[PDB]
């Protein structure tokens, strides 16, 4: 038709090609939903002004992870959780040493109970039927001496076991794993780590590789 | 009496293969999006079966009349599209298994090696590789008579000369590159795929992901079985009547038409199996 | 706190002393605006092929 | 006891307001409507499907005219479409990939962009240098922005996540006024056609009328029972219809602030993501989570047609200012234009 219309069509095709070549790398740029309780070891995990979602870009073995820390979002979580359907996994950093102290400023609710409620909310969302949770339990070093004096009776008056480190970690593991109401399509990965412990990148790499194997079975038509 | 039933069953399986392949092509054209790397491969299977099902009335009428009133006009093209189908089906079943293996065992590089552009590139490459054999068949085609019944069939153009060694080298080469390298690659890739699926944590549980892995392994096993058990006795028959000598025995032609019936039944059952088993068509149809 | 309660009660007191007239007249003039502009709406009456440039 | 006395005074005065608006309703809109000619079936087939998005589309906005609309999606791309030719003029990159609001200014020179990053983005579309460049980086909201409808070339109204609406200046970046009074979180904003007032919906089922020149809530009304996430004025400016996450649409007026008409049906139990009017106001277009769009008689409260055809849940729809066509965006990276 007109030359101006042909120029507009050519510009539209050029920017469609640019958009295609810029959005093709968004599949390679894998993304993670990092969330957790306040001062629960979430700040020290990211080392391995918008006042909103903090963006951290890091890679391991050429995979280009993205983490969306939602620590500065004080709004209602229900109405913005639907923007994370394209996330591949959920990182849930909570501290094991936060079982006895409730707020360190007031006495109405333990931090571990609120963490359990948050995990049950974020694990049974209809948006995350098939998003595997990478549960993280960090700062075990402070939990080593904090279990010798204070038993689990402060946090749970139903323990009735042995006041030892391994059984305490196993019982916290058992409480967190049983929060999942559908174990068939959902698998929750857990890693034990400290504030000065390495090999978290290996765990999250194994996690993301397993989830994308599930994806590759899904699109090929087998899973 | 005897040819009444077998021709009727052949016509019935011809009709159901045509209608199944037609509906598969229609849904993959205008009802299911073609962006997945396996979508173009099942498209290639559909096209190859559609090209080879057309020769089923030719096979039926040459079994009936024991000859053909076709000449060199179309026996040349229906003998070129035979090898075109053979190489297409074999190399698509090889590349699909390679794609699945590189999807499972190397998922970090599957995001780079499983782009639709690269899938189209590999598809065009194997299309050209089949087309070289097809054009070799169409330039080495022709017909001749046999001096016992004076009937005619179109085959490779190789007269009585010193080309018998070349014909055996061609037959042994197509046998190796049809049922040694491709079947070996398919078996190795699927076994390594299941071995890698052993070690994963989302498919090696006890409630339902273990039986998900069981049905996936049953899927690849039945695909390999349907391909091999149906396509292989053809290769036994032609390789047996290549190296030595084989006359037109009554047991030979009956086994020959039996093997042709199997090698058409697999192509007829491929669209139905890949429509009721691939689970993307099951997800879309619901 | 008590300041929030004071702010809410004063804001609601400001909203209390506003003019409110009959709802039937609001329905009537809504209907009047709908019928007076029903001609000027392609979604109500489909314009022909010479018009309607989404063709 | 002073706090209890203040609470009792507020309760009895709100009861007085409720009694005044109950006695103010001499008649309902149904028994005035029930003797008019009904609207026939709106068999509106699709005309344009603006393919090109690679991610989930949440917001769209037209101009004063057709042929130009902006679209927002989580791919980091803010595409300005040529609607008639199906083309696209600009592909604006975003610093933050979290977007759920966008607007096209009446002058056509500036666009809105915001989301979970808590920052409003304004880009200059017309520049001597050939590109699309950000002009003012509007920050000051502690919550996520959700609706950013433009007053004019220099004034922008932003609905935010800290339960407060705000009017900004482009040249300074500061809020002139801060609209406060919504208890719940706010994800609805619609400006009046005369550019004098605006209504906003929040999570507490509250629609509040605000004045822009002085900044206080003039009227409020609660008729819903779920989160309100879709608001728009009637084209005459004396009414506004409310779309919520309750499988119902409700119509309120600016003059009495009461329940004029509810748009709810038994076969739909899914929420509404967007609601807009045509320029006549007879048809009300309600998006749905039932993977389609449905139109409504704004007076007869009956289904006048279904714009089914989306592969996913819709999130945004806008009828043009000349009443020409509606562009329903959805989560399946499509944007279908209906006529
Ligand atoms: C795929 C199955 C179903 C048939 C299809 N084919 C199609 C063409 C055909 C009907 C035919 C062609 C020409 C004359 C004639 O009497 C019959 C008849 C040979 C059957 N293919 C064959 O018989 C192939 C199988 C084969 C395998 C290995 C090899 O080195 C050469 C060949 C050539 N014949």
């Amino acid at each position: 038709l007109s030359a101006e219309d042909k120029a507009a069509v050519e510009r539209s095709k050029m920017i469609d090609r640019n958009l295609r070549e810029d959005g093709e790398k968004a599949a390679r740029e894998v993304k993670l939903l990092l969330l957790g309780a306040g001062e629960s070891g979430k700040s020290t995990i990211v080392k391995q002004k918008t006042t909103g979602i903090v963006e951290t870009h890091f890679t391991f073995k050429d995979l280009h992870f993205k983490m969306f820390d939602v620590g500065g979002q004080r709004s209602e979580r229900k109405k913005w959780i639907h923007c994370f359907e394209g996330v591949t996994a959920i990182i849930f950093c909570v501290a094991l040493s936060d079982y006895d102290l409730v707020l360190a400023e007031d006495e109405e609710m333990n931090r571990m109970h609120e963490s359990m409620k948050l995990f049950d909310s974020i694990c049974n969302n209809k948006w995350f039927t098939d998003t595997s949770i990478i549960l993280f339990l960090n700062k075990k070093d402070l939990f080593e001496e904090k279990i010798k004096k204070s038993p689990l009776t402060i946090c749970y008056p139903e323990y009735a076991g042995s006041n030892t480190y391994e059984e305490a970690a196993a019982y916290i593991q058992c409480q967190f794993e049983d929060l999942n109401k559908r174990k068939d399509t959902k698998e929750i990965y857990t890693h034990f780590t400290c504030a000065t412990d390495t090999k978290n990148v290996q765990f999250v790499f194994d996690a993301v590789t397993d989830v994308i194997i599930k994806n590759n079975l899904k699109d090929c038509g087998l899973f | 009496a005897i040819p009444v039933i077998i021709t009727a069953v052949y016509s019935v399986v011809f009709v159901v293969g045509l209608v199944g392949n037609s509906l598969v092509m229609f849904v993959i054209i205008r009802y299911t999006k073609m962006k997945t790397a396996t979508n173009i491969y099942i498209f290639n299977l559909a096209l190859a079966d559609a090209l080879v099902t057309t020769t089923m009335p030719f096979q039926s009428t040459v079994y009936l009349m024991n000859s053909w009133p076709f000449g060199d006009v179309l026996c040349k093209i229906v003998i070129s599209i035979d090898y075109y189908n053979m190489f297409t089906s074999i190399f698509t079943l090889t590349m699909m298994s390679v794609d699945r293996y590189i999807a499972v065992c190397h998922p970090v590089k599957a995001l780079d090696f499983r782009t639709p552009l690269k899938a189209k590139i590999i598809n065009i490459c194997i299309w050209l590789l089949s087309s070289s054999v097809g054009i070799s068949a169409i330039v080495l085609g022709g017909t001749k008579v046999r001096e016992d019944v004076d009937v005619i069939e179109c085959s490779l153009q190789f007269p009585d000369d010193d080309y018998s060694w070349w014909d055996l080298f061609m037959k042994i080469c197509v046998f190796i590159f049809a049922f040694v390298i491709p079947v070996l690659i398919i078996i190795v890739c699927y076994t390594l795929m299941i071995l890698r699926l052993k070690s994963v944590r989302l498919l090696s549980g006890s409630r339902e992901k273990d039986r998900n892995l069981r049905r996936i392994t049953r899927l690849v096993l039945v695909v390999v079985a349907v391909f091999v058990v149906c396509w292989t006795p053809i290769h036994i028959f032609i390789l047996v009547e290549a190296l030595g000598s084989t006359s037109h025995s009554t047991a030979a032609l009956s086994s020959y038409y039996f093997c042709i019936a199997l090698g058409y039944t697999n192509s007829s059952l491929n669209p139905i199996l890949y429509a009721f088993l691939d689970e993307n068509f099951k997800r879309c149809f619901r | 706190s008590i300041a929030q309660a004071r702010k809410l009660v004063e804001q609601l007191k400001m909203e209390a002393n506003i003019d409110r007239i009959k709802v039937s007249k609001a329905a009537a003039d809504l209907m009047a605006y709908c019928e007076a502009h029903a001609k000027e709406d392609p979604l109500l009456t489909p314009v022909p092929a010479s018009e309607n440039p989404f063709r | 006891s002073e706090l209890d006395q203040l609470r009792q005074e507020a309760e009895q005065l709100k009861n007085q307001i409720r009694d005044a608006r109950k006695a103010c309703a001499d008649a309902t809109l149904s028994q005035i409507t029930n003797n008019i000619d009904p609207v026939g079936r709106i068999q509106m087939r699709t005309r344009r499907t603006l393919r090109g998005h690679l991610a989930k589309i949440y917001a769209m906005h037209w101009g004063t005219d057709s042929r130009l609309l902006v679209s927002a999606s989580q791919d980091g791309k803010l595409i300005i479409w040529d609607s008639y030719t199906t083309n696209k003029v600009h592909a604006i990159p975003l610093r933050s990939s979290w977007v759920m609001t966008c607007a096209y200014a009446p002058s056509g020179n500036y666009v809105a962009c915001g989301g979970l990053d808590n920052i409003c983005s304004i880009y200059n579309l017309k520049t001597r240098e050939g590109n699309v460049r950000v002009s003012r980086e509007l920050a000051g909201h502690t919550g996520y922005l959700s609706c950013c409808r433009f007053l004019d070339d220099n004034q922008i109204v932003t609905s935010s996540g800290d339960t407060t609406c705000a009017l900004w200046d482009i040249e300074t970046g500061q809020q002139t006024t801060t609209f406060t009074g919504h208890t719940g979180d706010v994800m609805s904003l619609s400006l009046a056609p005369d550019t004098r007032l605006f209504v906003s919906g929040a999570c507490d089922a509250s629609a509040k009328l605000w004045d822009v020149r002085e900044g206080m809530c003039r009227q409020t009304f609660t008729g819903h029972e779920s989160d309100i996430n879709a608001i728009c004025f009637f084209p005459n400016g004396n009414a506004f219809a409310t779309g919520s996450d309750d499988a119902t649409c409700r119509l309120f007026d600016l003059r009495a602030d009461q329940e004029l008409m509810t748009y709810s049906h038994d076969n739909i139990i899914c929420g509404i993501t967007s609601v807009s009017f045509s320029k006549s106001g007879r048809l009300l277009l309600a998006g749905y989570d039932d993977f389609n769009c449905n139109v409504w008689d704004a007076l007869k409260a009956d289904r006048a047609g279904v714009l089914a055809g989306h592969d996913n849940r819709v999130s945004c729809l806008g009828v043009t200012d000349d009443g020409m066509a509606v562009a329903t965006g959805s989560w399946d990276s499509f944007l279908k234009i209906w006529n």
